[PDB]
């Protein structure tokens, strides 16, 4: 019955909210969210590249959590326009602790066959990455 | 109060929101009303229009004439240029241009309600601070739920030069009052701002009873295996 | 350039940061900078200063006639007259008084910093916002711990007349940029305001880095499968 | 050794690596050595080529065709055809197709040392797991670090069809011989695994000394505001 | 189709643990199915069972008889030999032994199943590991509750030889695939392991869900 604030992909932290009323007075309302986080146990210092060290220390910023990257449309009197959500989506790719399912991530590999080596790109999130 | 040439830059709306921005070249500290020629040296777009003189606080006139149809220019950071015959004495010129080159894109931050003010149940300011913009002009609107606020509702204040040391920056607040019932309902309120050197058009953040503080928070963290995939 | 004559009443800060308040009598709309002898009524007290040597842009002079020692009269809320009469007008005559029909004592809020700039390094922002009766004028200034910060590290707001019936009220809005080490550090900043009916002429209002209403957040471990 | 014909699939190398992707068209059983007729229904231009006839135990000859060129038509789910003419007789016909039904790629599932030869460092084995596929081959290749690691010294097994209902599916394991001192020093290694039902041509697994967790292990979770504003 | 005799070891079914283990000397590349006399010098009494012909599959023919009576000697060194006259023309000899001059026991590892299989529940992969035989045949099963499971439930993988120089071993793999939830529950898996040069009849090695583990991760949640 909670509200969805945030739903990130890279760092899972689904912040659901809800207005649970209090025990003074049935006018009066508390707020109290529900920020769940998921740590990767077993993660590189970062997830593009597998030659990195594993992954002993995770910070979220709230900030980074909720954020909205997604233009959206505005009734502005007779103009429909779009819109920017944040200040922070500004691409240098973020640091990013967990693969996102719906990315494809891979990496390169020097491969010999036939006596020649070859640059074959392969998955590191095999079961995702199809079309 | 001698003659005096410049150039009045395209309105902010026009060029983001609107759909014709023009530029217009004024003359003022004339004694001579009328007379006076105004060319603008890109003639193409639509003709300029010249406007009626007009006399100011000392009794000089001023006297313009506007060029129309200059968005599509003035998107690509073009110029313009105006050279004006004053209706006496001589041969004057100036030019603009819609180009700083040293430009920081718009922080817009949201301040929700003091606890003092939300406390009583009574109204609510919802104050909008956007944050560094170097050509100083701002486009400040509020939306309620989906539909646009009426703008005799806004305190929009205008736009002051940061301290400091540095590129230069300024600060623009807005403040929206709102009607504590209806926060207390759950309606969603934003602000809009506007700005050239920023992508897609306009920015916006928005605020509810939800997104503001807390009371008590619940955090649980899980620790995660697996292949470290996010599903 | 036609006559006229208008009362200028004491900057506020004549009458609250210490007492060193007059009254400007303006006669404008002057061809000749000698101008106009003028008179006085304020009560008593005979201290007139004239400064004839003022012009516009349009050419024309205006000159300013400092009446000292009318603070006692605004704190009362008495009024003051003023006349002139011009070889180029004839007679000038004005009034001025302290408003009180719909003086109201102020409401200042604060607003602590936004959240991003608390994320980030560098720098953030404070926001004192406060609410105006009808016959506005406000002093904002902040305060460092107990220190008064320059004017030059404001960035302070004209009022605007507030939307509603019934009363005109105004609201004033002024930043202050905090470094985050002193914010984290627990360095203390306040908004001072000073307004005409407060009885204390300045009120204040405090931002720490704790404020607001403190919460019992709970936090837990789940060492159990499932991942996210 | 009675007269027969039989169609033979490109090799997965030559299908993911390279391009010279190709189809066998094979006779046996004849009891003559003189050239036979192949014909190949694709109808190309590029020269279809017949190459050497070999003799076997029994002194049978078996006889082969090559098509090359048989890429874009194998990744579209393309079929291919072959019509022989024997020396010894009329003429015999078949045909290769694509399974574009069950193709399903493999999961691969990469394990550290035992514990009882860990324990005493020595030589180390690593281990891949490539299962749940369902195409007769796969390519598995060994690495060092960030470098190809040389055939002669990973040992693979080849693909022996699961248990239970459902689509045929296949495993295959393979070790690799690991130096004790590069594994206490925490070189990395890992499994690359090729196969056409993937949509990426191959897959890639990693093994270091910290793919499993040390006694001594603890995590920093920090949660930055909390309180602060969700947008 | 070339004459040509050979003796097929026995086989390690039935042999470390089987009652009655046999010998079997063929004769390939004949004509003639027929008349072929496998006379059989270990001289234990016992008369070897004349099989009926096959044939290949371009006709050539392999005729072949068996010899009850290995392990009891075989297992000791004993050298079996054979001598067979050939159905058409000739004789042919060969003989059949255990070789004990360069045998290694075995070394049997088994490998929990991987954390990327028991976070989706299913059927885990839980595999043994069989490295440095001397020669390539292994006997591989498993036990579940320590009862024998059916051939059929197996993944085992052909010996083949091991990488490296100064020796002259084998590795063998297995895979089983076990419901998580009897993993889950603590029931107990072996992985049992047979070959000749062994002090026993079974060596064997178990796995469950337990050991000890580094798995007291401090998770240090910290509100800032
Ligand atoms: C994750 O590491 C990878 C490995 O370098 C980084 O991404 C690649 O960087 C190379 C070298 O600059 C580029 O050529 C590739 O285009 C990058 N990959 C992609 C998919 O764009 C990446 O910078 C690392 N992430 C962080 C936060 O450091
Ligand atoms: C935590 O809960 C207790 C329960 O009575 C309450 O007394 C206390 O004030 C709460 N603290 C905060 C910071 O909310
Ligand atoms: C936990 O840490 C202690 C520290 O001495 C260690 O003895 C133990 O093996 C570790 N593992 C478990 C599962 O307790």
């Amino acid at each position: 019955e909670a509200t969805i604030l945030a739903d990130n992909k890279c760092m899972c932290t689904r912040v659901t909210s809800r207005i649970i009323p209090s025990t003074e007075d049935p006018n009066e309302d508390i707020v109290e969210r529900n920020i769940r986080i998921v740590v990767p146990l077993n993660n590189r210092e970062n997830i593009s590249d597998p030659t990195s060290p594993l992954r002993r220390n995770f910070v979220y910023h709230l900030s980074d959590v909720c954020k909205k990257c997604d233009p959206v449309e505005v009734e502005l009197e007779d103009q429909v326009v779009t819109a920017t959500q944040s200040n922070i989506c500004n691409e240098v790719p973020e640091t990013c602790y967990m693969y996102d399912r719906n990315k494809c991530y891979t990496t390169m590999v020097p491969l010999r066959y036939h006596g020649e080596t070859k640059m074959v790109q392969a998955a590191l999130t095999p079961d995702s990455c199809y079309p | 109060c001698q003659p005096s040439l410049s150039l009045q830059r395209p309105a902010l709306e026009d060029l983001l929101l609107g759909s014709d921005a023009s530029i217009t070249c004024t003359l003022n500290g004339l004694r001579n009303p009328e007379g006076a020629v105004f060319t603008w040296e890109p003639s193409t777009g639509k003709d300029a229009v010249q406007k009626k003189a007009v006399q100011n606080s000392c009794g000089c006139y001023s006297v313009s004439s506007v060029l129309p149809g200059c968005a599509e220019r003035w998107n690509s950071g073009a110029s313009f240029k105006c050279t004006v015959t004053h209706p006496e004495s001589g041969t004057l010129t100036g030019t603009i241009a819609k180009v700083t080159v040293n430009t920081f894109p718009p922080q817009v931050h949201l301040l929700p309600p003091p606890s003092e003010e939300l406390a009583l149940n009574e109204l609510l300011s919802l104050t909008c601070l956007v944050r560094a913009f170097n050509p100083k002009e701002v486009l400040v609107r509020w939306l309620h739920g989906n539909e646009e606020l009426s703008p005799e509702s806004y305190l929009v204040f205008e736009p002051l030069k940061e301290p400091g040391e540095g590129a230069t920056t300024y600060l623009v607040t807005s403040v929206l009052r709102v009607s504590a019932e209806t926060w207390k309902q759950g309606d969603q309120y934003s602000c809009m701002v506007g700005h050239e050197a920023l992508p897609m058009n306009f920015t916006q953040k928005t605020i509810d009873r939800l997104s503001g503080k807390p009371t008590n928070v619940s955090v649980s963290v899980i620790m995660s295996e697996g292949d470290g995939i996010c599903y």
